[PDB]
RNA sequence: AUACUUACCUUAAGAUAUCAGAGGAGAGUCCUACUGAUCAAACAUGCGCUUCCAAUAGUAGAAGGACGUUAAGCAUUUAUCAUUGAACUAUAAUUGUUCAUUGAAGUCAUUGAUGCAAACUCCUUGGUCACACACACAUACGGCGCGGAAGGCGUG
RNA sequence: UUGGGGCCCUUUGUUUCUUCUGCCUGGAGAAGUUUGACACCAAAUUCAAAUUGGUGUUAGGGGAGCUGGGGCCUUUCAAAA
RNA sequence: ACUUUGCUCGUUCCCGUUAUGGGAAAAAUUUUGGAAGGUCUUGGUAGGAACGGGUGGAUCUUAUAAUUUUUGAUUUAU
RNA sequence: UCUAGAAAGGUAUGUCUAAAGU
């Protein structure tokens, strides 16, 4: 038989036609892109320290720092480190998640500009992109969204938008 | 007959595991695995000179002799000695019994004397 | 089997006159219908005839250059013609079993309430409630919206989209029966 | 190191192995998973040589040095056939007795898991 | 007989399997080496490593390793035309059957 | 049969950069399209380096099983249920 | 959550330590909360057993790295062939030599590659424990403090 | 209960067993400890709110009771000289 | 070896007597095995026992010495 | 000649039906 450790679900006798069709299964997807997200939430936020090895200080050290000054510190209350917390975690997903892409928004007229920045008829990644598409054999997926696909073609030419100012242009 | 269920009964015995490359491993004998896995506790592994003056021993197995990373550096021929080596079972190509013991007890089988007997 | 090799000499030893009962015919021919149907839940069981390549490559050499044996082809039509016209059964059965559910009885008396409801703004009051008839046997075919595989004879949809009709249409058993049927219009066309 | 006598391959998982292979390279990772093919999954491994250059030196007649090609491959799975030994080099980063404590709690945390999922599926 | 060597070895049961490795022992092309354990006359084995030895066989097995006794070593060695013979005396020996090219049973 | 935790980890990594080096000295490194059961790898979009260093590119490749010598998963399979020693399966069907 | 539709699939066999004895069940098998010995595992518990555990009476030190810098370091060594033209040493598929056409395929690198040696910087790891600032030793050295890590050996 | 001295506070989310309150002129107060409680990740319903699915945390030190084992001692009993 | 009669040496005690015998303990002591208790030191402390599996995982045996790992084309050699 | 009763599930899939306010 087979076992999903991940789905946490058995299985009869394992044929890879059963095998593979369990795993492109959505809900398998589901519990495996969990499992995963966990895992690296688990090993970012696991402060594990240094051991400390403390040794006994000298006497010309304790003099010295003993004769310098004491510092102030600083603490804060139970909501506020909590409230903090929750703002730097926000803070560093959207750094690890945002990317700048102003060369993508700054060609957008240019003349090749089908056969490069469109991402579905690049010539190294251009038969993947169609390949993963997925099959959507759900007619509600595709009935859920009513707007325009902009399917931008490869076979596109200089000629038209012949002036860029014209056709009404954003500033950056 | 299978005859690895005789070298399974020689434990803690010297042997002197003669490789497919031309290194041979001396040591402590262990647990052998049915596919001829053997173990070898204290071994002193090294790699022969052929013993005429242009020949050349095997490159190979001397990069091999040296990354096992116990190699004593400053002697002169290629002796490395560590401490458990774990062989392969498929890169033996001949074993060296110690002198001492007794075939005509070990050579026994058992399981082969079992099934002539019950049957 | 275990080892590759057995699976290998299983292939080659059933690699290594030509009539008689011993040989299914049908299969010689091409298809055989216990042998498209051997795994699926419309499964026959085993095949009686024996079925061995040997046998079947001298046939695709026979009727490559030498000739061909009618009466296997009228074996073939036979059991070609038993199956199909079982099946056509089947499917009557299936939208039988659609026409039962359709000529329910508590169903027909409560559209036949609604529709003594149904009873110039007489003909707006009557539309509004034949409207509301409408929705209540398209809420009847709501609890099912089914249609039939003419085909197989198993149960569709069309509220589904196009591409889980195309997960139906390549079956083990949509396929085979595909080819049943376009075995018997050839023979049927050929011998008319 | 000392590695016990009486320790074979499925008992030493999470040491960090030194395998050697067929063609004098050798892989020296953390160890955390075998087959009975004998091939390893190791964690952290370095693949090197000694390069056709520098195999002179080792040739047999201070110390000797050999400047040797460290490659990092990170979690190599390998393939059997091409392993010839194996030794072992360095000890886990934990202890006998903190595997003792961490593996209880490992499978009481399962126990519960497993109690919690019954419990559910009834409910 | 017929039945044993005539099946697959799948179809066999475990009585079979065993009769058919004493009926290839006893009657078979491994019978030179049994004729040669019981018989007590040396043999000549050349192993695949140009390595040539001569030895008296104490056991054999189904993949012809086997355990020999006052084995002697006869290889020779050479780098262009200077060449030389040599010779190693071992006691007892246990020999992995992957190696052997050619058993002989000398007369 | 039984596969255990190298074949299984290796069928775990079915979609992922892999990098492979093959028994000729070959380095194949691309997106794992199918694994199988003897180590038997297809691979998409990869960039082929020959033996001697000539690297160039091929859609899909096919290696034999039999040739492989090392394959170099991602890291955070590390953490993949596979390795938990202490599991705890439900019930049988 | 429930229901229906459709797709895909339905399990290699045997065993759980060995030897030996005693007893029994219609020559062999099977069994004994039967009996001895052997092997193995766990748990305890021990050895004057072996190895290892970082200054503060100071700004140090050990093991391992650097896929770090100086660094284009110092010394060497490489960078495609053909068909022809003009000349041309020349057994070759005009090879050698300068210039061009045409033709095969053609990882990048030449601040590279290979060899050699040093300096500087930066990481990770641990008992930074307790007592002491001391005159020991031929049977060479009270190994006669609390622990911790790893192995050896013995018993229950 | 108070006062003084030494050492540590990198415990960096200022003790890291959890929640709430709280702090460097301080080292504190309450509530809780496994058919549970708590922290977090994901998603769709168009803010939050809600449910469903996943990953984890639930600690360290000391003391009384009962108990497994080892060493030494004393008493008794059976056996060997 | 049992058995009896007297002599001699002798562990301890008594008696005829401190020559030496008679009687008793067939002893004082040492070792091994068991129970009780003293003290020291180390560990555990919420789950454990019996039974049932068309129960999961390990290990072994056999298919398995025939192209995908373990019964050889990596000592580069003619 | 020695007495034939075939499973019953698993995963994947869409659709229906439904449960929510401020
Ligand atoms: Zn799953
Ligand atoms: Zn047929
Ligand atoms: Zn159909």
């Amino acid at each position: 038989r087979y076992y999903c450790e991940y789905c946490h679900s058995y299985l009869t006798h394992d044929t890879l036609s059963v095998r593979k069709s369990h795993l492109v299964g959505k809900n398998h997807l589901r519990i495996t892109a969990d499992y995963y997200r966990n895992k690296a939430r688990d090993i970012i936020n696991k402060h594990n320290h240094k051991r400390r090895h403390i040794g006994k200080r000298g006497r010309k050290e304790r003099e010295n720092s003993s004769q310098n000054e004491t510092l102030k510190v600083t603490c804060l209350s139970n909501k506020e480190k909590r409230h903090i917390m929750h703002v730097k975690k926000m803070n560093q997903k959207e750094l690890a998640q945002t990317s700048i892409d102003t060369l993508k928004l700054l060609y957008d007229g240019s003349p090749g500009y089908s056969k490069v920045f469109v991402d579905a008829n690049r010539f190294d990644i251009g038969d993947l992109v169609k390949a993963s598409k997925l099959p959507q054999r759900a007619n509600e997926k595709s009935a859920h969204h009513s707007f325009k696909q902009t399917s931008r073609s490869r076979d596109e030419t200089c000629e038209s938008n012949p002036f860029p100012r014209l056709n009404n242009p954003k500033k950056l | 007959m299978k005859l690895v269920n005789f070298l399974k009964k020689l434990r803690n015995e010297q042997v002197t595991i003669e490789l497919k490359n031309g290194t041979t491993v001396w040591g402590t004998l262990q647990s052998v695995s049915p596919q001829m896995n053997a173990i070898l506790t204290d071994v002193k592994l090294t790699l022969p000179q052929p013993r005429l003056n242009k020949l050349n021993s095997n490159g190979i197995a001397m990069a091999s002799l040296y990354l096992t990373g116990g190699q004593q550096p400053t002697a002169s021929d290629n002796i490395a000695s560590l401490q458990y080596i774990n062989i392969r079972g498929n890169t033996i190509r001949q074993i060296i019994l110690p002198d001492s013991l007794n075939l005509d007890s070990l050579l026994v089988d058992q399981k082969q004397l079992n099934s002539l007997r019950r049957s | 089997m275990s080892t590759p090799a057995a699976e290998q000499r299983k292939l080659v030893e059933q690699l290594m006159g030509l009539h008689d009962p011993k040989i299914c015919k049908s299969y010689l021919v091409g298809e055989c219908p216990y042998d498209l149907f051997q795994g699926t839940k419309q499964s026959l069981g085993k095949c009686p005839q024996m079925h061995l390549t040997k046998h079947k490559i001298q046939y695709e050499r026979e009727v490559k250059q030498g000739k061909t044996f009618p009466e296997f082809e009228r074996e073939y039509l036979a059991i070609l013609s038993r199956f199909v016209n079982e099946c056509n059964g089947q499917i009557s059965v299936a939208l039988q079993n659609l026409k039962h559910t359709a000529e329910e009885r508590m169903k027909i008396q409560q559209v036949t309430e609604e529709l003594d409801v149904l009873d110039l703004i007489s003909k707006r009051k009557e539309v509004a409630k034949r409207v509301r008839n409408i929705t209540e046997n398209v809420g009847q075919s709501a609890q099912q919206k089914l249609q039939v595989c003419e085909v197989c004879g198993a149960y569709l949809s069309r509220l589904d989209t196009d591409r889980r009709l195309a997960d139906h249409f390549l079956g083990k058993i949509h396929l085979g029966y595909v080819k049943m049927r376009e075995d018997y219009d050839r023979l049927m066309k050929n011998n008319r | 190191i000392q590695v016990a006598h009486s320790s074979r391959l499925a008992n030493l998982i999470d040491y960090k192995l030194r395998v050697l292979t067929q063609d004098g390279r050798v892989y020296i990772g953390q160890l955390m998973a075998f087959d009975k093919h004998m091939n390893l999954v190791l964690n952290e491994c370095i693949e090197e040589r000694v390069p056709k250059t520098q195999l002179d030196k080792l040739r047999p007649r201070t110390t000797l040095n050999i400047k040797v090609e460290k490659r990092v491959l990170g979690l190599t799975i390998l393939r059997g056939e091409q392993i010839l030994s194996t030794v072992v080099e360095d000890k886990p980063l934990l202890s006998k007795k903190e595997r003792l404590v961490r593996d209880k709690k490992e499978k009481k945390q399962a126990q519960k898991q497993t109690k919690l999922r019954k419990e559910k599926e009834k409910k | 007989s017929s039945q044993i060597i005539d099946r697959p070895k799948h179809e066999l049961s475990r009585a079979e399997l065993e009769e058919l490795e004493e009926f290839e022992f006893k009657h078979g092309p491994m019978s030179l080496i049994n004729d040669a354990m019981v018989t007590r006359t040396p043999v000549i084995i050349s192993l695949r490593n140009n390595h040539k030895i001569i030895a008296r066989v104490k056991a054999f097995d189904r993949h012809c390793n086997m355990v020999l006794e006052n084995v002697k070593e006869l290889w020779t060695e050479k780098k262009g035309k200077n060449v030389i013979n040599r010779e190693r005396f071992i006691s007892k020996l246990f020999l992995r059957g992957d190696s052997v090219i050619v058993v002989l049973k000398t007369p | 049969t039984m596969n255990g935790i190298p074949v299984k980890l290796l069928n775990e990594a079915q979609g992922h950069i892999v990098s492979l080096e093959l028994t000729t000295g070959a380095t194949y490194r691309g997106k794992l399209v199918e694994s199988e059961d003897s180590m038997n790898v297809q691979l998409r979009d990869v960039i082929a380096t020959e033996p001697q260093g000539a690297v160039t590119h091929m859609d899909q490749i096919f290696v034999r099983g039999s040739q492989i010598k090392f394959i170099v998963v991602p890291d955070l399979l590390k953490n993949a249920p596979l390795f938990k020693k202490n599991s705890s399966r439900p019930m049988p069907p």
